[PDB]
């Protein structure tokens, strides 16, 4: 941070597999691509300084 | 809505409207004709010579009396009201007229509409309590010394403008009836053109009771029976609510007050609020409505304190102090957990559970007073963890209820 | 005011009142005709012989919809409200219904009314969890052992007073329709004339979720669309409280739960509230509102903790300590002066000032903490007083700064 606002994360799963240029014939990459649920879980975040703020 | 906020809402100082205040009330007096039956004579100058009437007095007689609330009924300048006193009376003796208003105004004007010859000796009094102390505002008479002991027309010095000045200006007849009283305190001083920041003046206006009494008057022919009358009383002025009330209203036991806003109390909104002991109470000016603010507890009291050297020392910002400074909550705004507690740092500073005990492992924290910084518990030997729970690498847990994790070599 | 309290304010067992819990609210089943708009025969016997009707199910037809809230609707004995199954099920297969629960409760009536005919195999089940496990509650069955693998109208053991049975009773067609099942958990059990001492089925009521499902039914022909059905439903409760709440509220996130009164906690009073842990947390008898009960401070803490031996070793009397004695108080009532201070023993047994530092003489006391009891400072040789600072009879201050009293010869 910077980005304090309007941060610009693009997860790319294609990035850096060698064999993503054949994806068509990736079996257990056509299984890592499988999903049918999503869960998104988050605990830790920066700090500054050294309630002022209520941080959010 | 309410002229204490403007169109944007803020707060800004309203004012009782001005009103005359001798308008239809009541006055005990030292004496009035019609006890018994008293007569009066009057005579009248024709184009330069005069003729002379002659009349009575019974206050038995309804049209013949001469109530005082004829001074403060609606009087017509054609059908006039006119009270009058008992006769045969003049200097030494006190003439005095009395009035208890129960609140706090602020005055203007005052004038008088008189039936009979305007004198030449009189004073005045006020009073700044509820009838009980009484000083004077200034004096009128021809010998201001031999009189009053006063000179006529004394300057007002800078450094008193409290001066009670005397003159024998407008103390002639003309005008024998009909008298014009036109009378402004600020005319003369220096410093009016600015009453908002004038203390003095603004205490040379305070005042709750008044008195005024009487003495010499003219005899001219020279049989005669000497009288005074007069025939309304109006007198300007707007409820004392320090800017801090845009009118004044009665109370349950019928007590004319202030709706003291602006976080105000007292009946002229003289003092702050309950629990407004931030800073001390002042009044509303026309940069700042200087007005009362509460005590923080951050919703943990209903009462407070206040000391004035935590304003001073604030930089002059804030002074107000919990009482009963509650929900394990403690300081000048509830704004800190006691010992014993640290902050629920979830909740925002003013929760009712925004403060956290200190929940330590009774067996792998070594006490319950943990950091009120950091929850972190007493962790005794080798051992981590918030609350003191698990073991660490190379601590095994054990049953000892004594000593659970142990290092391995 | 509460029933939770006698005449004399005297804490009383209060339990919110018996009512019918599953009266309104909505349900999700497995299957219901009309999807897509299904059909239904009707038959009716007219004295010895048979005749058969005919009609059909939309749910997209209101009055030939037939919702969940046909269940919980009120049952007008005049406006029924049936609710039918689709067709052509049955053994093996399971004929579930769903049940979004959130008090747990305590049940005694449980009343039912058939659109259907009564079928002969059935099973009981219940879940103490939020619709996660899920256990039986009793049987019914012709063919108790072939089907459901059970004796028919076991007997009630007083060693499983919990026990599951089976029985063909009230299996049976006639009634075809309006069938009346008559079930009472209270039956058989030894226990249930004290059930406030019958944890077992104290436990035996214990109940969150509930689940019903369906195998056989009967067949009488011997085409036909045969299927479920039934025109409301009624079970009657009260909100368990334990006795420690005379009703049940929302909460602050919509959750209705015991306004759980006596010092207890959690949705069903399950939990004593904070600092009431001198003595575990009990069921209101009869004879004793088995209330919680804090520890005592003196006005000096708001934490406090607790052992069995203390109250077990106490004769059963308490068992109490606080945490974090302020005041500069500590025990576990925080009820004696900390090392520096001592005990102002003029002051009450609990007042925020009962400890006074312990201001010892830097010359005529030698020890920096005082009696933490009395306040006693180490008094010289003739010097007296709590803090030892005079001379005592025939004892002379002298300007030496360590000896100023001295005897006299
Ligand atoms: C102060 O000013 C007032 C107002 O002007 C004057 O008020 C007078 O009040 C008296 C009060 O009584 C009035 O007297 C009235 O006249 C009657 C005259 O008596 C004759 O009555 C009839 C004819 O009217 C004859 O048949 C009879 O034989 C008498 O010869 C009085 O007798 C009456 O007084 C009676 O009335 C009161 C109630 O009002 C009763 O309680 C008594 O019984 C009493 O006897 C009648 O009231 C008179 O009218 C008023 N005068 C006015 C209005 O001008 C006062 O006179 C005045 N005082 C002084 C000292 O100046
Ligand atoms: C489940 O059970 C219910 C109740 O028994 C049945 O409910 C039917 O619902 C339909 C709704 O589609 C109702 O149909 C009604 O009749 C019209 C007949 O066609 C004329 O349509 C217009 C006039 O409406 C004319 O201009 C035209 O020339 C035809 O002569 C339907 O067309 C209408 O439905 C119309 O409404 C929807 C919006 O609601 C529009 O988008 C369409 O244009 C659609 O055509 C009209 O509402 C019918 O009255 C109901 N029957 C009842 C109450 O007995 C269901 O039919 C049943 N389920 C199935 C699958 O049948
Ligand atoms: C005239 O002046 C005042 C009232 O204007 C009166 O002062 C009195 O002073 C004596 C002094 O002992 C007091 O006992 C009285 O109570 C005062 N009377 C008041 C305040 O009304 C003075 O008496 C007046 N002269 C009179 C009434 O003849
Ligand atoms: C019929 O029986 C039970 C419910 O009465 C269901 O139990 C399933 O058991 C299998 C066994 O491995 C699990 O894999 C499933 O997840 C269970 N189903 C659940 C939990 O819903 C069974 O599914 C039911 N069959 C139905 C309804 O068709
Ligand atoms: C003046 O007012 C009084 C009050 O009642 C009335 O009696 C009198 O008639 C009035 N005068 C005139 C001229 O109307
Ligand atoms: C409590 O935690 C703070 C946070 O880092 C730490 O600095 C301090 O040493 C700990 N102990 C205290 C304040 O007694
Ligand atoms: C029962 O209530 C429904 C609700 O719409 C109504 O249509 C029906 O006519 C009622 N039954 C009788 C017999 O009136
Ligand atoms: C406190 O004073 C009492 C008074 O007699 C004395 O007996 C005791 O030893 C003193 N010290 C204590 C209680 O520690």
């Amino acid at each position: 941070v910077r980005p304090l606002s309007g941060g610009l994360i693009a997860f790319s799963t294609l990035d850096g597999r060698p064999t993503a240029h054949d994806f068509d014939n990736s079996p257990v990459l056509q299984d890592w691509v499988t999903a049918t649920d999503i869960k998104v879980t988050f605990s830790r975040l920066h700090t500054f300084g050294d309630a002022r703020d209520s941080y959010f | 809505p309410d002229p204490c906020y403007d169109e944007h809402g803020l707060p800004r100082r309203c004012i009782p409207d001005f009103v005359n205040s001798a308008f239809g009330k009541e006055v005990k007096v030292s004496s009035t004709c019609g006890k018994p039956p008293s007569r009066y004579c009057v005579v009248t100058e024709k184009g330069e010579e005069q003729v002379r009437s002659c009349h009575l007095c019974n206050a038995s007689d309804p049209k013949r009396a001469h109530p005082p609330s004829f001074l403060t009924d609606l009087n017509n300048p054609h059908n006039l009201t006119c009270w009058q006193s008992d006769s045969y009376v003049q200097y030494p003796h006190n003439v005095t007229l009395t009035l208890s208003l129960g609140k706090k105004f602020e005055v203007t004007y005052v004038s008088l509409q008189f039936c009979s010859p305007r004198p030449e000796s009189m004073a005045i009094y006020k009073s700044m309590d509820y009838g009980k102390t009484w000083v004077p505002f200034q004096f009128y008479s021809t010998q201001c010394r031999k009189m009053y002991n006063k000179p006529s027309r004394a300057a007002i010095t800078k450094q008193n403008e409290q001066e009670a000045i005397c003159t024998d200006s407008h103390t002639d007849v003309r005008p024998l009836s009909g008298g014009l009283i036109a009378f402004s305190t600020l005319d003369g001083r220096p410093t009016a053109h600015d009453f908002d920041n004038s203390p003095v003046l603004q205490d040379w206006v305070t005042a709750t009771d008044i008195k005024v009494t009487f003495s010499r008057l003219h005899t001219f022919g020279d049989r005669d029976s000497y009288f005074y009358a007069v025939s309304d009383l109006q007198v300007g002025g707007r409820c004392k609510c320090n800017g801090h009330a845009s009118r004044c209203v009665r109370d349950r036991d019928d007590n004319l007050v202030c709706d003291c806003k602006h976080n105000t109390a007292g009946p002229e909104c003289d003092r702050c609020k309950p629990f407004h002991y931030d800073r001390p109470w002042q009044r509303a000016t026309a940069r700042e409505a200087n007005e009362c603010v509460a005590c923080n507890c951050n919703l943990h009291a209903r009462r407070c304190r206040f000391n004035m050297e935590l304003y001073k020392l604030s930089g002059r910002k804030s002074g107000g102090v919990c009482l009963n400074c509650r929900h394990n909550t403690a300081g000048r705004h509830c704004h800190y957990c006691k010992e014993g507690f640290y902050r629920d740092l979830s909740k925002p500073i003013s929760h009712r559970k925004a403060c956290k005990e200190c929940d330590c492992h009774p067996v792998g924290a070594a006490g319950q007073t943990c950091n009120q910084t950091t929850g972190q518990c007493p962790c005794k030997d080798g051992v981590t963890g918030i609350t003191c729970n698990r073991c660490a690498k190379g601590y095994q847990q054990s049953r000892s209820p004594i000593a659970p994790c142990i290092k391995i070599p």
